[PDB]
């Protein structure tokens, strides 16, 4: 489908077209300012992914466990009976905590790898 | 044994110059082109960091200067341009029976002036201050501006009250605050702290005496680029403020006329009472004590067996020979000679002031400004927070000097430095890439 | 001044479990990697397990990879080892030792610098 | 700690907060020009890391040996008795050489991997 | 050699200096607009590589087979007897197809890796 | 050949009275109007 | 000799020489310049 065609699709189906939305983020002083701001926001999202250990990835698995209090729904209800727009609302109050946990777990992983490589 | 390891995010920096942005919470210095401030700005103390500061090479001063010039010109541009005032004026004394100061200072000048229609002229009577009117040779006079520049009339709706402005670093840069008590102005600081933005700085314009600035915390601090070189100015930051009460006691009125299809001119009207001299009061004991503190600290750079003498200014026009300030929107010029006449060997002081409407700010030639008169009696209270002194045998004579507005901002920006972050470096570690 | 004090268990039977613990003093606990070395009553020394200074990387000798868990608490200055199954061949003195690893920014070790006196574990 | 809080910390302690400084690099023609220049410099640093084989990493180990002449200090003096500000000065005259060596070793690694993958 | 020095070199020789050209992509309203556009195009190329699974790489191997119809030349003629300027012309009509195939194969690889990691 | 992608099962809330597009369109029209009239004859001599 | 189209007489021909020709140009008269004020900050310069 096309840009945002999956907006009404379930999460487990909508994830099939992540590339379609990813490619549409980069594609008269006010307009130049808007373009510079769009570039800065793109780079902020790429930096945020980079500091989590997710570089050239659209789907990236991490080692942060789900704490249940964020959302205690069954896995099949989240992926088969929900859209991404609804999910973005259910956990809108927990994204800062998750982001902090991801940053800390990446710092621990990078330090452990640096030490592991030293074993001659 | 050891291998190169690359680190990104390294907390190091280099000296750099860049463009800082305005942040501030009509008014000439409070335009919409300024970012709202952070209600809770951060400050991070840097332990065991001793950075070297140099207030005399600080690029933030030139940017602040240019930004103020830009805001000033932008505010005055969309206003009435009074080219029709370069006409012959026929002037007599306003108050021929006055036996006090202001005798001959206010002149009642008649001129024609244009009207809404190009085919008709009117007859206008208005009062001008002596300082704005020069004789041609009831006498014929012209405005001083007709010698060098047309005047743009300031819009009466735009206030000249100072509003604090915060300067903020762009992403990738940081501002380091000295926080070193009794800071020399140059050299290492032991209490360097990183801030997102500077404190609010009021764009207060004055000569000879710095007003509404920051005070020293421990003692009077005397700073200069070079003390030995007599061509440099000395900025003295006081640890206490001196209260200044300035006034224009006359109950002045304002009249206005139309001068064209959408333009109007405002002018000095009658006086609803006696004509009185504008003036300003300073406490005598407080000033004498403050000057004593200044000499006590000043002797440290010259010797304890010297004589420090103060004297008034010498040459120049009222922009540099007198103290000047914006009080209530009116522009005052004050003599000050009563403040700097003393020899220091090992209840109220009243200074006369003149009002001038034709203004040539920023030491520019060719861009004159006309200040509209303000109706009513003007009174304001200011704080002296610092002095400007210049040097001129065991006796050293000091004079107010001043006149270069950047010297009025270094006294506030002396504690900030701009650095660039370069978060990339290498170091040896026992770590090989397989 | 460096001391490691074992506070272990006694006799268990095969199929059970036993937890050993060591207390450290005289040095910064979090600055050194620590390990366990086993010595059967009539045999020589062998390495059993190694834990790094942060308690994030653990290594085991093949014979115990599926049986022993090594952990540390840097706030308590406590090292502990949870041993399962405990067969007859595991009777030995278990010594705590400081050394055996260095976290990349420290100089090389690859040796056991300090030793405790040893807990006696029997089956 | 906060932004640059580790500036006076030792290298072996200061490295614990690399993320804190990394996140503060992205966070009226003169101001727009300053923003564009900041973006270009950020991208130049990311490209420089990319050509060394260090993409989504804050700590990255390489195969370039230390030549000692750059700095002959003991490893424990550099990491425990120095700050990053001092270290940046001790080797300020050698960073171009190290960068060139890193670029060459990455070119060799990429070519060797390309050939190694061809062994059916 | 210097910037574009390899333009007349064969493909198998020209590939030795990819870093030299890569480093020259980042190194008055009209000029500011040109700089912003150059940044956007750089980011579009980096995003395009990222969605193919080629992040911090100058040479990146993929799992898309060559279909021969795109070019049926012997491997040694392409790499030893051609320049990159000529090659860019021979297959100028097929690059959109190849790019689509690369995007699809990366989507399949990322989904398969996500499922493979779930095997406890 | 501009594109339109129908969004199935999407029910977004609209508010035409708080739509920021109106203020931009207004300002853009004012700007174009003033730019077009600026480089033209200024008839100050008619105030006769 | 270069041109967009030699046959088309509407195009210009640019001839680039391989040697330079030296040109000595002069205004021999010892001309003076006078000036007057014309307004509040303006002055006009004229042939004297
Ligand atoms: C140093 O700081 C002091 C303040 O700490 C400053 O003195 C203050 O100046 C302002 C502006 O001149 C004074 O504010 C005025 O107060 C009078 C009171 O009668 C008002 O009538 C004035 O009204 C104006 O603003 C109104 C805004 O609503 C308008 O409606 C009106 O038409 C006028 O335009 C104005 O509010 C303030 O009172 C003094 N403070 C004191 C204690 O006197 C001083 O000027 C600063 N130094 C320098 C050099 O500027
Ligand atoms: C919308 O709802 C229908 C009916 O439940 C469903 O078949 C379809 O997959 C949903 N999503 C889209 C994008 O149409
Ligand atoms: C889950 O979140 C709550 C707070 O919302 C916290 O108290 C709890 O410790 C968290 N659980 C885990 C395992 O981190
Ligand atoms: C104003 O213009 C009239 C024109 O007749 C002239 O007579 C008069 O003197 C002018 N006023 C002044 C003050 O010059
Ligand atoms: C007029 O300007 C000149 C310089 O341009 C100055 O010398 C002269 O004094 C000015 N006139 C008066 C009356 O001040
Ligand atoms: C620097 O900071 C310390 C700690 O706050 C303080 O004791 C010291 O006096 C400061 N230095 C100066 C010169 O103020
Ligand atoms: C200001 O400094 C002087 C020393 O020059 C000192 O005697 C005085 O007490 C100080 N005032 C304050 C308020 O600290
Ligand atoms: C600051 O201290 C230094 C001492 O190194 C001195 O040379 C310099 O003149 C001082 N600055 C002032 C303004 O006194
Ligand atoms: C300060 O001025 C004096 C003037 O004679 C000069 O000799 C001295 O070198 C100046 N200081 C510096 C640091 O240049
Ligand atoms: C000035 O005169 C006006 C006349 O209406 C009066 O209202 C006002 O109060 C007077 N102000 C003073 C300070 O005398
Ligand atoms: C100026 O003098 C004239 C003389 O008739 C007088 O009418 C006028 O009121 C005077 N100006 C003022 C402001 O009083
Ligand atoms: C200035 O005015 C204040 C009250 O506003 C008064 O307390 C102070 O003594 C005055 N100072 C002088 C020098 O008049
Ligand atoms: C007041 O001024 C005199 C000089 O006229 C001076 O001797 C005296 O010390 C001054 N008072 C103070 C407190 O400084
Ligand atoms: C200040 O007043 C004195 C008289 O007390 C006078 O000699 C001096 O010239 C005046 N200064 C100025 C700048 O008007
Ligand atoms: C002037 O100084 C007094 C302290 O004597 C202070 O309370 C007041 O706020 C100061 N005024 C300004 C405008 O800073
Ligand atoms: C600063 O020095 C003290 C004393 O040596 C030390 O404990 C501290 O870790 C150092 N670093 C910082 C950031 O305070
Ligand atoms: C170390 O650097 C020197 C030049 O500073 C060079 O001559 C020497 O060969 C280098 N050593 C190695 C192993 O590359
Ligand atoms: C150019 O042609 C010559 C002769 O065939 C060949 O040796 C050379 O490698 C080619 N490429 C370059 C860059 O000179
Ligand atoms: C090769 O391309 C042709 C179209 O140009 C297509 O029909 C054919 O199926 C392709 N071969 C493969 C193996 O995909
Ligand atoms: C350049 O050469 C071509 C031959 O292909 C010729 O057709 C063309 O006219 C020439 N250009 C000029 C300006 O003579
Ligand atoms: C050059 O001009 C002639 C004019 O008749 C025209 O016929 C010819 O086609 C032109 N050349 C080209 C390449 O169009
Ligand atoms: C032109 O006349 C002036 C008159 O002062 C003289 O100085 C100058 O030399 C003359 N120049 C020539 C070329 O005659
Ligand atoms: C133009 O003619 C007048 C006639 O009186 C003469 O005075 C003047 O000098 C002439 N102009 C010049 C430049 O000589």
């Amino acid at each position: 489908d096309g840009f945002l065609g999956a907006a009404g699709s379930t999460m487990g189906a909508a994830s099939m077209t992540l590339t379609v939305q990813a490619r549409n983020l980069l594609s008269g002083i006010k307009q130049l300012q808007a373009r510079v701001l769009a570039v800065e926001h793109y780079l902020r999202d790429q930096q945020l992914l980079g500091i989590w250990g997710c570089s050239g990835k659209l789907i990236c698995c991490t080692n942060v466990p789900w704490n249940s209090s964020w959302s205690n729904r069954n896995l099949s209800e989240i992926w088969d009976n929900m859209t991404w727009l609804q999910w973005d609302k259910e956990i809108s109050n927990y994204t800062q905590i998750i982001y902090g946990l991801l940053e800390e777990s990446q710092n621990q992983q990078e330090k452990n790898e640096q030490d592991l490589l030293a074993l001659d | 044994n050891l291998w190169v390891t690359v680190y990104y995010g390294v907390p190091v920096w280099k000296d750099a110059e860049t463009t800082l942005f305005c942040a501030s919470d009509h008014n000439v210095w409070a335009t919409h082109a300024c970012v709202p401030t952070d209600p809770n700005p951060q400050e991070i103390h840097l332990e065991n960091v001793t950075e070297e500061f140099n207030m005399w090479k600080n690029n933030m001063v030139e940017q602040m200067h240019e930004d103020i010039i830009s805001l000033w010109d932008q505010s005055l541009k969309p206003c009435v341009k009074l080219t029709p005032l370069c006409v012959t004026l026929q002037c007599t004394n306003y108050a021929p029976k006055l036996r006090s100061m202001m005798r001959g200072e206010i002149k009642n000048c008649s001129f024609n002036m244009t009207t809404e229609l190009r085919d008709k002229k009117q007859k206008v009577y208005s009062l001008f201050y002596r300082l704005d009117v020069v004789q041609i040779n009831n006498k014929e006079y012209r405005l001083i501006n007709c010698n060098t520049s047309a005047i743009t009339q300031a819009c009466p709706k735009v206030s000249f009250e100072p509003i604090p402005i915060h300067y903020c670093a762009p992403a990738g840069f940081a501002i380091l605050k000295c926080k070193d008590k009794k800071f020399n102005g140059t050299g290492p600081c032991q209490n360097v702290s990183t801030v997102q933005c500077t404190h609010g700085i009021k764009p207060v314009v004055s000569t000879q005496l710095l007003l509404n600035g920051s005070l020293a915390e421990e003692e009077v601090i005397i700073r200069s680029e070079n003390i030995t070189n007599n061509a440099k100015n000395i900025l003295v930051q006081l640890n206490t403020s001196v209260q200044i009460n300035c006034t224009r006691p006359s109950n002045n009125t304002v009249k206005s006329i139309r001068i064209g299809p959408g333009q109007a001119f405002y002018y000095f009207g009658d006086v609803l009472g006696h004509v009185r001299m504008a003036h300003c009061n300073i406490s005598k004991a407080t000033w004498n004590e403050t000057l004593g503190k200044v000499v006590k600290q000043l002797r440290k750079h010259f010797g304890n067996n010297t004589i420090i003498r103060f004297a008034q200014s010498s040459g120049g026009d009222l922009e540099v020979t007198t103290h000047s300030f914006n009080c209530g929107g009116e522009f005052f010029y004050c003599n000050t000679s009563g403040l700097f006449n003393s020899t220091w060997i090992s209840d109220s002081l009243i200074l006369p002031c003149w009002i001038k409407q034709i203004i040539n700010m920023w030491q520019r030639i060719g861009q004159a400004m006309y200040a509209p008169p303000i109706q009513g009696v003007i009174r304001c209270v200011s704080n002296i927070t610092g002095l400007i002194l210049t040097r001129d045998s065991t006796t050293e004579t000091f004079r107010p000097g001043g006149g270069d507005m950047r010297d009025n901002w270094r006294s506030e920006l002396y504690k900030y430095k701009v650095v660039k972050i370069e978060p990339l470096g290498v170091a040896p570690t026992r770590c090989k890439r397989r | 001044e460096v001391q490691l004090v074992e506070t272990g268990g006694g006799l268990v039977q095969p199929g059970g479990s036993l937890k050993l613990s060591c207390r450290a003093s005289g040095y910064t606990f979090s600055s050194f990697a620590m390990s366990w070395v086993r010595q059967a009553p009539g045999k020589g020394l062998e390495w059993v397990s190694l834990i790094n200074d942060r308690g994030g990387l653990t290594f085991y000798v093949d014979s115990v990879k599926g049986r022993f868990t090594i952990s540390r608490d840097n706030s308590k200055n406590t090292l502990s080892l949870q041993m399962h199954s405990l067969r007859d061949g595991d009777t030995a003195v278990y010594y705590c030792a400081t050394g055996g690893m260095s976290s990349a920014l420290q100089s090389s070790k690859y040796y056991f610098d300090f030793w405790g006196q040893g807990a006696l574990v029997t089956v």
